[PDB]
RNA sequence: UUGGCACCUCGAUGUCGGCUCAUCGCAUCCUGGGGCUGUAGUCGGUCCCAAGGGUUGGGCUGUUCGCCCAUUAAAGCGGUACGCGAGCUGGGUUCAGAACGUCGUGAGACAGUUCGGUCCCUAUCCGUCGCGGGCGCAGGAAAUUUGAGAGGAGCUGUCCUUAGUACGAGAGGACCGGGAUGGACGCACCGCUGGUGUACCAGUUGUUCUGCCAAGGGCAUCGCUGGGUAGCUAUGUGCGGACGGGAUAAGUGCUGAAAGCAUCUAAGCAUGAAGCCCCCCUCAAGAUGAGAUUUCCCAUUCCGCAAGGAAGUAAGAUCCCUGAAAGAUGAUCAGGUUGAUAGGUCUGAGGUGGAAGUGUGGCGACACAUGGAGCUGACAGAUACUAAUCGAUCGAGGACUUAAC
């Protein structure tokens, strides 16, 4: 069973799309641990969608990737970044494209934080 | 569930023809009345195909004397002697719950020939 | 939903027996220390088994 | 009496010798190795210990390794006693298999039922539900605790709490089929417990 | 009487 | 699954058209009956030409339900209507003719004449 | 029950009837065992023993009660603040408005009627229902357990034989003993039948956005509609109250004297009920009376001359982490790199129903082929790709008498 993360299902989908795309550009983000655990499976599924490289997988990925600029002074979108860099980087590796490393609790609410990175 | 598959592979009924959930066919049902076992024919359109291997069931609906009769059989039962497909219908979905209120030509215009 | 009698000091202290909190799972960091809680990145050196990953 | 204990896999359906359709529960329950024989002159009663589902040496303790050294077998996950079997009829280390049960016999099936968590009185005790309308603010509540005169609640008042996780015995089930090759017992009816949990199948109290 | 209508 | 205050249509030539269930005759007891059970009932609507009149408290046995009746072979049967046949306090029907299909579960009981008068037994 | 008295409460003891949850006593409604009958048999009447279980769905009225309809084995009387409003409703009584009838000059009044009319509380303690942490059980542990005690269950209908037999002029019609099938209740679980299934699939409307077509995203109740995996479920399925022992109650007695007879009894033996104590199920050694069996770890160091106290450790367990067959949190269970615990990947099961692109036919809306296609949340099997890292903490050196060693 998946987590609800205290959000509405539409808010869950929007926050997961935002975190997935933001991980895809910035390559290392710092969230809470349960958000990391919910995010990593979706991110490796989208990397698996990028592995195929065909038009139908790209149109599947376009329904999830938000339209933010990936690489500056190149006009590269994130959707181009999945099919240009991440898929060619993880061609040999079969799964496990992300790892989660825990940090200490947050000051304001005691939230256990985690580092997410593409490996 | 592969152990359940290995248990029930010996009792699968493999001589039955493949049929979609939107065509009409006749079912040869062996019934025991005492002592002779007549085989009554149940012609009608398939409504359901709910999977599960040995737990697969299919539902056949017909209109008899102005009252619609829905009858559901398991797929691999030995009570069914023979299944013949009368004609293949063209449908858009696997569950045909809509046509049990569409008497009478409104079901005929949906169950067209394929 | 109204307290009939006030709680005495001894009953209050007996109820506050389990209100204490435990020592965290803190261990020696192999890079510098000291010290580092288990299954988390060290806040001092930023290392974890054993690369400096920050 | 006789019995054997194992793990259930799930439910399926099997038709047998007619057109009739039988709900069937599948249990892996073989092999079981006799670990210890209880005697009346030493233990005060007659019983045998059965071990099932042997595991790795990493997951077993040194007392667990020493206890199964007498039976010449690996340490096992599940140990339970059977009382009272026909003494002796089994030696220490003899394998109990599914061939002891024929596929027409009547057996007792017991096990730990599925956990439901902390549940209300309506689900836990089957108590009837209050009205949802005509001004009513009352539903899903356990009820009055009792009279005024004892100045207390009587013991045994049914209240919300944890449901499940207790031992449940279902009596007089029938074996549909026995599988000596794949160590399977096919039992008519429903069996308490979740999937891959410990199920003990003992012969019924006849008659 | 004895009407419980305390406000 | 025929209940108290369930309205059934009457599937014979007795004269009644719609009937309302008063009581299920099984036990103290149940509030539901499916197929082959006898129910006490009162006539709400009837034809002008017929022996059974409006408002008579009669006994009837259910012959059709939309609830799926289960058989021993794993098969199921269900209809699109609820129907019943009025009887003279034993298991003989009032009407000389029976319309509509009839479930086979009446043959398990000693309901031979209603099954023989039926045009089709499924 | 209606009363009598006014002992307790007027610095408040909420009062009827229903809903929910029950418990107790038989002066027993049924079921069980009997005696007498003006008991031919079925059905009955009366009086005993028996509370184990069960004792209904409506129409009328605020109503309890009562009448009626349809069943049933029966629809039993009462107590528990006419049980239960810090558990629930205010229809009636019993506020403030307004009428009808009557009384009163009048303001107003009426156990006379009708319309409408604010029901607060975050549980401190004892009680109950569940779940934990300590310490004890003369060494420390891992398992398996006996049972002092306690709780649960306990109900019955219909049909066929015996047998149309006994009995009875007939009509009618058995006791006892077997075999099926039900009702209500309870316990489990989804393999069927269904329900649900807000991170599954498809169709479709309006607007906005991805520069545009195409294809999609956001919002409009999950926008709406048609289905649906796992889990949870009943209305679904399986099972239970079975066969039986011991002492018994009311009864029926045997042998027998006080009292040469008679006698169920004063001694001795029986038989005998859904009562009792077990056999059916469950919790149970905090049962301080702390039980029992199996198998590991061993008998260190330093002080205290004795008692004893500190440090490290063995067997083992925990902190921390991956999770669910578990779960509010603890706890339980499967596991922590000589490994499948979770996620990912691959292959499947099931669900949905024929993806995009391209081509063909048509003026087009659209249909056809590629193609049981595409997609797929918790369902399986493989696979260390990712995370369960390094580590740390707790944990015994076994008191004294008595009989043999």
């Amino acid at each position: 069973s998946y987590r609800k993360l205290g959000r509405t299902s539409a808010q869950r989908k929007a926050m997961l799309r935002d975190l997935t795309t933001d991980l895809i550009i910035n390559e290392r983000i710092e969230t809470t641990e349960t958000r990391a655990k919910e995010l990593r499976s979706v991110v490796e599924k989208m990397i698996t969608l990028g592995k195929r490289g065909d038009l139908h997988a790209r149109r599947q990925a376009a329904a999830y990737i938000r339209n933010e600029v990936a690489n500056e002074e190149n006009n590269q979108d994130a959707l181009q970044k999945l099919f240009s860099d991440i898929a060619t980087r993880y061609e040999e590796r079969q799964g496990g494209y992300t790892r989660i490393m825990k940090l200490g609790p947050r000051r304001g609410d005691g939230a256990p934080m985690a580092i997410i990175e593409l490996v | 569930q592969k152990l359940i598959e290995d248990i029930t592979k010996e009792q699968l009924r493999t001589d039955l023809p493949a049929f979609r959930p939107g065509d009409t066919l006749r079912v040869h049902v062996k019934v025991v009345e005492g002592n002779r076992e007549r085989i009554q024919i149940f012609e009608g359109v398939v409504i359901k195909r709910r999977g599960g291997g040995i737990s697969e069931t299919f539902t056949v609906r017909k209109i008899s004397y102005g009252v619609g009769v829905e009858r559901t059989f398991p797929v691999h039962t030995p009570k069914i002697a023979k299944i013949e497909v009368v004609r293949y219908g063209k449908v858009r979905r696997a569950k045909l719950y809509y046509l049990r209120e569409l008497r009478g030509k409104a079901a005929r215009i949906k169950e067209i020939r394929r | 939903a109204v307290p009939f009698r006030r709680t005495s000091k001894m009953k209050k202290r007996l109820r506050r027996t389990h209100f204490k909190l435990n020592v965290p799972g803190m261990t020696e960091c192999p890079s510098c220390g000291e010290m580092k809680l288990s299954h988390r990145v060290c806040k001092a050196c930023g290392s974890y088994n054993g690369k400096d990953i920050n | 009496t006789k019995g054997i204990l194992g793990r259930k896999i799930g439910m399926t359906q099997v038709f047998a010798e007619n057109g009739d359709l039988i709900p069937v529960t599948v249990i892996e329950a073989a092999p079981n190795v006799v670990l210890q024989k209880k005697t009346a002159e030493n233990d005060g009663y007659e019983a045998i210990q059965l071990g099932f589902d042997d595991k790795r040496e990493k997951l077993s303790n040194k007392p667990e390794k020493g206890h199964v050294a007498k039976a010449e077998t690996a340490p096992k996950r599940f140990v339970k006693e059977l009382r009272g079997v026909e003494m002796d009829a089994y030696e220490v280390g003899q394998e109990v298999k599914v061939e002891i049960f024929s596929a027409g016999e009547i057996v007792d099936v017991t096990g730990v039922s599925k956990g439901k968590g902390f549940q209300g009185a309506i689900k836990r005790h089957g108590q009837s539900r209050g009205p949802m309308s005509h001004g009513s603010r009352y539903h899903r509540r356990p009820g009055s605790m009792g009279p005024v005169d004892p100045n207390r609640v009587f013991k045994g008042k049914l209240l919300p709490g944890r449901m499940g996780g207790e031992q449940i015995t279902v009596q007089n089930l029938e074996i549909v089929k026995v599988d000596a090759e794949r160590n399977l017992l096919l039992i008519k009816g429903n069996v308490p417990g979740a999937k891959k949990s410990l199920i003990t199948v003992k012969s019924a109290v006849k008659s | 009487a004895a009407a419980a209508a305390a406000a | 699954m025929i209940q108290q205050e369930t309205r059934l249509k009457v599937a014979d030539n007795s004269g009644a058209r719609e009937v309302l269930t008063i009581k299920v005759l099984g036990g103290s007891g149940r509030k539901t009956a499916n197929i082959g059970d006898v129910i006490v009932c009162t006539v709400k609507q009837a034809t002008p030409g017929g022996v059974v009149k409006k408002g008579e408290v009669v006994k009837a046995v259910i012959v059709r339900t939309k609830s799926g009746a289960r058989r021993s072979d794993g098969s199921y049967i269900s209809f699109d209507e609820n129907a019943c046949v009025i009887i003279r306090d034993d298991k003989s029907p009032r009407g000389t003719r029976i319309f509509g299909p009839v479930a086979r579960e009446l043959r398990e009981n000693n309901f031979m004449k209603i099954v023989s008068l039926a045009p089709e037994v499924i």
